[PDB]
């Protein structure tokens, strides 16, 4: 009777049927609609301002 | 053990004597089966009585199958006792029904 009480009986309701890390996702990068800065700033630190005076002194 | 015998009524149009047996033999094995016809022109009067090897067998169907929504019938089976069981419910089961072709025999009579 086994035959049709598994497999029979069961198939008229559904033939069908060490530790956790968060996995690793797709991790997008950004793609800004506008540039939070309209004109990028020029240079900060350039020859004509590393260089301000010479010394002459009696040392120099 | 105890012979098992199955009634199924309502039959849909089609659910004749070789699509039952194909059927309820993966349920388990079936030995005598009948399906009622018209003692005229051979035609289905859709219930039709089988014969299961153990009663338990038997009353599996019987509980799964009993209404059973099939193309719009409700089919209707369940284990009739052994008390009431007559001796030829299989009376030609199993074989070809016979169905002669009364007007044409007449004719060529």
């Amino acid at each position: 009777v086994a035959k049709a009480k598994g497999a029979q009986k069961t198939v008229q309701k559904g033939i069908h049927n060490t530790t956790f890390r968060r996995p690793k996702t797709l991790q997008l990068s950004r793609k800004p609609k506008y540039a939070r800065k309209s004109v990028a700033h020029a240079p900060r630190l350039d020859e004509y301002k590393i260089i301000v005076n010479p010394i002459n002194s009696e040392s120099a | 053990k105890k012979k098992g015998v199955l009634y199924v009524g309502r039959l849909p149009h089609g659910f004749y004597e070789k699509q039952m047996r194909m059927y309820f033999s993966q349920f388990g094995p079936v030995l005598r089966l009948r399906m009622s016809r018209n003692r005229k022109t051979g035609s289905s009067k859709h219930y039709a009585f089988i014969e299961f090897e153990s009663l338990d067998v038997a009353n599996v169907v019987a509980e799964t199958m009993h209404n059973y929504l099939l193309y719009g019938k409700l089919l209707q089976c369940k284990v009739i006792p052994e008390d009431q069981v007559h001796e030829n419910m299989f009376k030609g089961a199993d074989v070809p029904f016979k169905r002669i072709p009364h007007a044409t025999i007449a004719r060529l009579q």
